[PDB]
């Protein structure tokens, strides 16, 4: 039971919003560097570690 | 440590996220399906687009295709995340029925 349920995705994507016809805010690097942070400059995930990563849901 | 952290900011992440995380299911789907679904929800092409150029991009945060550098710090602080009291994470991590 570590992967995220689709079910309750869904309802997440619906109650931020997601669903309503608007643009798609264009995140700087630095802002996201700032609001989530990672260990380090080394930790920046590539290639297949990025889909497993959004399998996994710690 | 550096500058404040915006509770704007940290909004729009996990809103990117949940986008992030909704493609991946959404093409995850037709990977084992097999058929090309039509998705409706405004901007899924956009991120599946941007997951799949990812995969594959070399050039890191200097990237220019938007979303993509971006992308990769927020699911790289998606999965390294450990907090139980992270305030991006807790409404995803700790979302249930
Ligand atoms: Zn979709
Ligand atoms: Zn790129
Ligand atoms: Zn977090």
């Amino acid at each position: 039971t570590d992967f995220i349920d689709e079910e309750v995705l869904m309802s997440l994507v619906i109650e931020m919003g997601l669903d309503r016809i608007k643009e798609l805010p264009e995140l700087t690097s630095y802002d996201c560097e700032v609001n989530a942070p990672i260990q380090g400059s080394r930790n920046l995930l590539q290639g297949e570690e990025l889909l497993r990563a959004l399998d996994q849901v710690n | 440590t550096g500058p404040t952290a915006d509770p704007e900011k940290r909004k729009l992440i996990q809103q990117q996220l949940v986008l992030l995380l909704h493609a991946h299911k959404c093409q995850r789907r037709e990977q084992a399906n097999g058929e090309v679904r039509a998705c409706s929800l405004p901007h899924c092409r956009t991120m599946k687009n941007v997951l799949n150029h990812m995969t594959h991009c070399q050039a890191g945060k200097a990237c220019q295709v938007a979303h993509c550098a971006s992308s990769r710090q927020i699911i790289s602080h998606w999965k390294n995340c450990t907090r139980h009291d992270c305030p991006v994470c807790l409404p995803l991590k700790n979302a249930s029925d």
